[PDB]
């Protein structure tokens, strides 16, 4: 089924890779060949996950956990049952990730947009990537990967920020923190300026850009304009997931003391020592 | 109660009185891990309460 | 058959292939929003939003910004397609919104988007000249024209920025 | 029954068909090579009476 | 799109394989059943 | 005097049927453009059926 | 940064004379003025409480380094202004042991509780809908229940301190 | 009954219904593959009175 | 009675339809192998007499 | 939409289908109850 | 009391009320089957004064 | 929108259905009850 | 009184009025259950005199 | 759209296919039975 | 037969089946190195009666 | 597109191609098993 | 056969060449420079029959 | 595009320097099998 303005833009053209054999829809999705690599990895990925808690104790959602290995087996693929399924499902999940934003980049060449939609998914896949691959292979170990478990990846999350002894004083942690607070906010703002114009008090004519860049210039003392508030939703949404891989790739193969004695720079500075 | 047992004649492990061919293990979850019963088989793994404060 | 056009094959999910030239048809990313109300836009005063700067001399440019007018404009197979007439700005969000663009080598003006234009170097030396990497400078000439030289509709507004949208699909094509 | 190939792109059934045939072979190989008893890799050269086989605990 | 005569082509085809396909799976399960039954 | 049942439980119960209801709320207001689809065999509502598509009341000048 | 539109990169415009009918109007929209950053009697009170909120902080911060002003920089984003003794419960504490950190606490509420309505306001004034105030309504049920579970637990000891760190800490 | 084939397109009920076939097949294998008496892989060789059986009610 | 089909399109009422007993299924044969008494895979074997029973009142 | 003479056709074999998947279920529910009552 | 359908349509109503049913049904049979003493599926064989009761106020 | 007559039939089914589900409710709970009273 | 319905739609309060009354009830049910003496589901079946009473004054 | 001839030749084919993967879903049920019962 | 050629360009499926094949032997590598049997660069110069048996 | 006879050139190729693939393959694992046997 | 690269632009296929075998030759040099037997930066200079060799198997 | 005697002259350029490359991984290939052999 088509939206009733969208037989128009179904055109071939914009792919990266295949030609014209992909070039094609199923129901409301796009195909093409990155979208056949995608289900690919999403069902090869995802029935192993279904293998993973066959085998382990409980089919409980919440208690489902595939673990990665032990450190021991460094850089090497474990035995299945002992956290090689684990990495297999990573590389499932690297190639499913990868696809998905290529694929994103196809359509939005065929719709004669801009890549920026590519682009700002790409901050999620190097956060996952940091988390995976990135720091396990500066620590030497794929087992320094996190638990594929809706409940035991926050066991990890936890361990994790008190081996540093209070991962509130990790400083890029502060800053990454700080953009998705900001976002939050600024997402509110503008989600609720948008539909106070365009839905206004009964019996009030439909508002305009005027009223919203006055009221948003009473808010922050500034206009930021149209174009302005989606870049600045962009950069403080995706410069909270490129803080948050900086803050942890620099935990552990940077920095291996608690974080509050970080801070000791500061209380030295020859101003002040 | 251990393991199954093993018939002289042949090093055989039987079950239920008839031998298996192959070497038998007993089945277990990934690493021997058993879902929690409920809070209290998980409290009685634990300490007791800890004494009132010295106020 | 005046219809744009027609499924590439018979089974469901098949793209459609245009019968004529898509830029001119609207097909595919060269496509607008057909039923687009035919009226200019407004401010919250109802005055016409987007206008020829020439109209509302509350408008100047930004002292040491370049003014581009008179500059050529290079289009995607580096021919000079023409140069810049006049500048349209939004009064309701002060910025460009338009280049007019006098056609080297014919008789016509049009509008070009200035999403579309940019600055050798990105505007930080030179400015000697526009780039519009978009469209050739023959495609130039079949740009949508405005029904009046002061004002702009919303559907004029959309004929005019899908032409630019196309072209990064169908201006090196024989599709015409 | 050839009929269906005008109901379907043959084109796109035969990647859908060699894409589920692919997904299969490697779920059921790494199953297997999960298990203990086909664990092959590691213990592929024993014979059959020497191979892993599960039961439950004795129940005493 | 493709005749009904191509249709009946392209099925001889895939029958074809499919039998094929078939005949080696049954190869290597009674292979793989001599080596190690599963019952 | 409920073992199980706890207030916190009772809360995220009634958190999710408040969502659920949100999101078809949210659902309905997707496909105030562009709805019905088109198809053969005629058109489609999906599910839930969109909202009414939205006439807006400019401002008069005169 | 450089951009992938033209709009800004060159050739920004002055309205030399105000926009609305760079530069800015003073005038009204219906019966809302236009020209300054809107305050009315709601902002012009939020202020004031939220000063002397920040200053009670501030100078509570600044006594805990011994009026050092070095140290005051220096030591500053481990400072706070801290809660109650847990052994008084909700009763009011002394002045040194929580009394300021309550006073701050007060006068911040306060604040925010003015600044929505300021808010409030301003939105019909622009003959706006009003969702952006209950967006902000939802931001302070949040910080209200950093009174509201302390109060239910009985004791202002479980208040949030206000500190850079120290809040952190809590 | 065939004017049930006006009301659906056959050829939108074969997509839902193999889709439909394949979780559910799956779903049952993995859940018989995750008991204790039907781990085939492993235990698949033992006889039906050498199986493994869940516990009953207490003797008495 | 028949109006019914009049006030709703058959065509959606019988996928919601299909939709509502597919989940339900699921959702109650889930419960039942989630629970002691009948957790089948492992004890359907089981007599009636043998079977898990759950715990009642503690007499005085 | 239906004609009433439509609904009307329809309705005869959605009753027919509801009995005979109710029918279905009752011998089910028999099964499961004299293999293992639940009260 | 019939002129409330042309206050609201039935169509809208009657789905909501089938939705608000289930709910609300759902609801009632998990709170029971989270009980002790109605817990049906693991105790529903015992009698009426063996099934479990809360406890009294403690005499003394 | 429906005629006043429409909303007289519509209610006329809508009452009788609510009547007979209740019906079917307190058969229920009369079934219930005799298993194991609440109070 | 019935000026109440020409300031506000009837539409508008009947399912404000509905909403309040069924979040109300849901309110109380659900403290009484939370409750040692309302407990009905586990302890309804206790005379008015076994069931829990709170802690008296000290000292009487 | 699709004739009554065709939805009356698909049923054919749709009925026949139902029925006969029902047989073979039998057959591998007599023998899971034969070789480990569930009941 | 040849007429696949005719649905699948084969200049396309020659790419496709290069990468394909590339992964599939760097996985099967992989799987093999970090093995005890077949643990090569460690242990390759064992005889293969000395060679580990994956027995327990 | 592609002719007939480019694609009964290219399956010329390809058949060669994939089967001396196969048959340096099936060498290696002549070497591998005479080194170390995997059954 | 040279007809190949009319297939293919050479420009383009020398590049794709070039990236896989600098990539390749990285890891197995990697993979060796990480393992005990090859650690050829600190254990170079053993003799043949003085490097590590992995472990073997048990007797029995 | 590149012509066919183009594509000519190239291939014999490809073929020379894949046999150089070949040939020096051969040497050292048998220096490091000389150095410390893994079979
Ligand atoms: C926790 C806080 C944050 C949590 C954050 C959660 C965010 C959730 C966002 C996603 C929700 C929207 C998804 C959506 O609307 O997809 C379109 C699709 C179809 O409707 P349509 O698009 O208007 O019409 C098109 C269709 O009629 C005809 O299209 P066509 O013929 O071309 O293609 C075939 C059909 C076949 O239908 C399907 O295949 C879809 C069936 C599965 C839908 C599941 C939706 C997710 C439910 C989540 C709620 C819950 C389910 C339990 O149409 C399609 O192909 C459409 C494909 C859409 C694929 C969407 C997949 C989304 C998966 C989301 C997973 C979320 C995981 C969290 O819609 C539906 O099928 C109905 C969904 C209605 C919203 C769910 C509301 C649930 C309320 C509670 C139960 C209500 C019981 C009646
Ligand atoms: C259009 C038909 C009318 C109606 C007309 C009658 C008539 C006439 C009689 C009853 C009778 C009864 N009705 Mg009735 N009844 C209606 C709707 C209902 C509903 C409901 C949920 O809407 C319910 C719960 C009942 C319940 C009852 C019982 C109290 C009683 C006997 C059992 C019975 O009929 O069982 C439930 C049955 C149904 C819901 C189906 C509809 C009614 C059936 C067809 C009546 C058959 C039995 C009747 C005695 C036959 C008449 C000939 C005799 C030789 C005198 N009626 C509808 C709206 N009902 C009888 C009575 O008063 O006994 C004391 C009686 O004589
Ligand atoms: C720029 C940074 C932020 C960001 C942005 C962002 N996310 C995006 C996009 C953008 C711009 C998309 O365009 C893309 C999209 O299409 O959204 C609809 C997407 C998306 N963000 C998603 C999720 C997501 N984003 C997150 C975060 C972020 N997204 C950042 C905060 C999170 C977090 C923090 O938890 C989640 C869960 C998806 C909804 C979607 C990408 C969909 C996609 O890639 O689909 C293909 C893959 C699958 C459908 C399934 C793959 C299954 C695997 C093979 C197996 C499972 C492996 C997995 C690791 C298991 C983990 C278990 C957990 C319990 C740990
Ligand atoms: C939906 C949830 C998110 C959210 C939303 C949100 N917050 C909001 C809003 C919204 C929608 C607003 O509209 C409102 C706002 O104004 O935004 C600009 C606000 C707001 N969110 C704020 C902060 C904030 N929001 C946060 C978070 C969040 N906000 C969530 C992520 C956080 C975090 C993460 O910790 C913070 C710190 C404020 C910036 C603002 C509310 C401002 C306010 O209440 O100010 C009260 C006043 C004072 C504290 C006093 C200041 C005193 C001066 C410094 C003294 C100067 C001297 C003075 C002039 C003297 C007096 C003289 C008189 C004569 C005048
Ligand atoms: C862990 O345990 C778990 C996993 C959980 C247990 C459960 C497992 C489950 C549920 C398994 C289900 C399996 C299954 C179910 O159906 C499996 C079904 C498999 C099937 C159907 C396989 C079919 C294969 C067919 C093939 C290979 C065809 C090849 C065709 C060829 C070569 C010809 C191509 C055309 C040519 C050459 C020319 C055309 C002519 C043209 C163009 C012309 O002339 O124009
Ligand atoms: C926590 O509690 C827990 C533990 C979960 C416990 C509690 C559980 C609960 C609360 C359960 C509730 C269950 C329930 C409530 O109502 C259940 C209600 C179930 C119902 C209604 C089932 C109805 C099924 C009907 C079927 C299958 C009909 C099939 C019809 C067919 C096949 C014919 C199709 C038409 C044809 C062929 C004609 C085409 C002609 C055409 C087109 C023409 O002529 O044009
Ligand atoms: C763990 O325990 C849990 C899992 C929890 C327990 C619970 C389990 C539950 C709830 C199970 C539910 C099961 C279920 C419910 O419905 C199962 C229902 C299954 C059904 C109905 C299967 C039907 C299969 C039908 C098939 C395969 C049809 C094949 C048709 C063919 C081959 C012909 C195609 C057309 C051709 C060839 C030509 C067309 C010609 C044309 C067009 C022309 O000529 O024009
Ligand atoms: C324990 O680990 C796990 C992973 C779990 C275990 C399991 C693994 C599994 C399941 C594996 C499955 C593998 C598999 C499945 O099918 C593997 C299938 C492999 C296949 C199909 C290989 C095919 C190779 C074909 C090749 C190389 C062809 C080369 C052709 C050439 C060179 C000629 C090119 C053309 C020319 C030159 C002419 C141009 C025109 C010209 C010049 C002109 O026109 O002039
Ligand atoms: C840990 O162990 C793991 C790693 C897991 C185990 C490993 C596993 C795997 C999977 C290994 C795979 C190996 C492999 C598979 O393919 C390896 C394949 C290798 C190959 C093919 C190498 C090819 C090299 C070719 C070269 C260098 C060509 C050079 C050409 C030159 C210099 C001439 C260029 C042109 C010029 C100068 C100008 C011409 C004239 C012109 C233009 C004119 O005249 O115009
Ligand atoms: C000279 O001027 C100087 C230099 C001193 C000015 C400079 C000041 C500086 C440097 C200030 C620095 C301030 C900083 C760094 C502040 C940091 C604050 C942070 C991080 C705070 C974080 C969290 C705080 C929370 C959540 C506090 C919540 C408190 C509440 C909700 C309290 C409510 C109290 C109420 C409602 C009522 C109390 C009164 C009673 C109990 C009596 O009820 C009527
Ligand atoms: C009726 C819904 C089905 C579920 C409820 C089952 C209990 C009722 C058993 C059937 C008994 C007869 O039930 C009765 O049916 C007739 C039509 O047949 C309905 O009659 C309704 O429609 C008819 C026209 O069709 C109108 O003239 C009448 O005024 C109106 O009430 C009655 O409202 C209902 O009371
Ligand atoms: C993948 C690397 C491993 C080695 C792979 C290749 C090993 C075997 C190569 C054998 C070479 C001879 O093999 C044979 O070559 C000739 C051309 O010479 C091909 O011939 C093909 O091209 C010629 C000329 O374009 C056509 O006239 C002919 O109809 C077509 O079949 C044959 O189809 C192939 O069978």
């Amino acid at each position: 089924a088509m939206l009733s303005f969208e037989k128009k833009y179904r055109v071939r053209g914009g792919t990266l890779i295949g030609g014209d054999l992909f070039d094609f829809w199923f129901g409301p999705f796009y195909v093409g060949f990155f979208g056949v690599t995608t289900i690919f990895f999403v069902t090869l990925g995802t029935l192993l996950c279904v293998w993973g808690a066959a085998m382990g104790p409980t089919w409980n959602l919440w208690q489902i956990n595939i673990a990665p290995p032990d450190l021991k087996y460094g850089l090497g693929l474990a035995p299945l049952r002992e956290g090689g399924l684990w990495q297999i499902i990573t590389l499932c999940a690297l190639g499913a990730f990868g696809s998905w934003a290529l694929r994103q980049a196809e359509i939005a060449r065929k719709l004669g947009m801009g890549m920026h939609i590519p682009w700002a998914y790409g901050g999620a896949i190097l956060a996952y990537t940091t988390l995976v691959v990135i720091r396990p292979f500066l620590l030497g170990a794929w087992g320094h990967g996190f638990p594929y478990g809706i409940f035991s990846h926050l066991d990890w999350v936890s361990n994790v920020g008190y081996q540093y002894l209070h991962f509130h004083y990790n400083p890029a942690h502060m800053i990454a923190v700080t953009f998705f607070f900001t976002n939050c906010l600024a997402l509110a703002m503008h989600g609720s300026l948008i539909l106070s114009v365009t839905n206004p008090p009964k019996g009030t004519p439909t508002g305009t850009s005027e009223q919203e860049n006055v009221f948003f210039r009473d808010l922050l003392g500034y206009s930021i304009g149209a174009i302005g508030i989606h870049r600045l939703g962009l950069f403080l949404a995706v410069g909270a997931a490129v803080w948050s891989a900086i803050c942890i790739v620099i935990s552990g193969p940077f920095w291996t003391q608690g974080w509050p004695e970080w801070w000791n720079w500061w209380l030295n500075l020859p101003i002040w020592k | 109660p251990t393991a199954w047992p093993v018939d002289p004649t042949t090093g055989q492990t039987l079950i239920n009185g008839r031998p298996v061919v192959g070497r038998v293990f007993i089945m277990r979850k990934t690493d021997g891990t058993v879902k929690y019963p409920n809070v209290a088989d998980v409290v009685a793994h634990e300490a007791l309460a800890p004494l009132p404060p010295v106020v | 058959s005046d219809v744009k056009f027609v499924p590439a094959d018979n089974y469901n999910g098949s793209p459609i292939i245009p019968t004529g030239n898509p830029m001119i048809d609207g097909v595919g990313p060269a496509s607008w929003a057909e039923d687009r109300r035919d009226e200019p836009d407004l401010t919250y005063h109802g005055s016409h939003k987007i206008v020829p700067m020439r109209l509302d001399p509350t408008f100047s440019i930004a002292k040491g910004d370049p003014d581009p007018r008179g500059l050529p404009v290079i289009a995607a197979d580096k021919q000079v397609a023409g140069t810049v007439v006049e500048l349209w700005v939004n009064r309701s969000e002060p910025q460009v919104s338009y280049y007019e663009v006098q056609l080297a080598s014919g008789e016509r003006r049009v509008l070009l988007p200035t999403g579309y234009v940019q600055w050798p170097n990105f505007g930080l030396w030179g400015n000697d000249k526009l780039l519009v990497k978009s469209i050739t400078a023959a495609q130039f000439a079949n740009v949508p024209a405005t029904k009046r030289d002061d004002q702009i509709t919303l559907l004029e507004e959309d004929k005019i920025c899908a032409y630019y949208a196309g072209g990064h699909m169908y201006a090196f094509a024989e599709r015409s | 029954m050839h009929r269906i190939w005008l109901m379907y792109d043959p084109r796109r059934v035969m990647v859908a068909l060699v894409g589920f045939l692919a997904v299969l072979a490697l779920v059921i190989h790494f199953v297997l090579l999960s298990s203990q008893r086909y664990s092959w890799i590691e213990n592929g050269t024993l014979g059959a009476d020497q191979a892993p086989v599960g039961a439950s605990a004795p129940a005493a | 799109g493709m005749t009904e005569e191509e249709a009946r082509r392209f099925h001889g085809y895939m029958v074809t394989g499919t039998l094929g396909y078939v005949v080696v799976a049954s190869v290597a399960h009674f292979l793989a059943w001599s080596w190690r039954p599963w019952f | 005097m409920m073992e199980y049942i706890d207030g916190a439980q009772i809360a995220l119960y009634a958190f999710w049927l408040f969502f659920f209801g949100l999101i078809i709320y949210l659902r309905r207001e997707d496909k105030r453009e562009g709805y019905p689809l088109e198809s053969p065999q005629g058109p489609r509502d999906g599910w839930p059926k969109g909202a009414p598509k939205k006439t807006y009341v400019h401002r008069d000048h005169g | 940064m450089l951009e992938y539109q033209n709009l800004f990169t060159r050739v920004q415009v002055r309205t030399v004379p105000e926009p609305g009918i760079f530069s800015y109007l003073a005038g009204k929209f219906g019966d809302a003025q236009i020209g300054p950053i809107y305050l009315g009697w709601a902002g012009v009170l939020s202020l004031i409480f939220g000063f002397i909120a920040i200053e009670i902080i501030g100078l509570n911060m600044w006594a805990s380094v011994g009026w050092d002003p070095v140290e005051f920089i220096r030591q500053l984003p481990w400072l706070a202004l801290e809660p109650p003794p847990p052994q008084y419960g909700l009763r009011v504490p002394p002045l040194n042991q929580g009394g300021w950190y309550l006073m701050a606490g007060f006068f911040l509420t306060v604040s925010i509780i003015l600044w929505w309505i300021r808010i409030y306001r301003r939105a019909r004034a622009l003959q706006m809908g009003s969702h952006l105030p209950w967006a902000f309504a939802s931001a302070i049920f949040l910080y209200s229940t950093f009174f509201f579970q302390p109060l239910l637990v009985g004791s202002w000891s479980e208040m949030v301190p206000f500190g850079i760190f120290p809040h952190l800490d809590w």
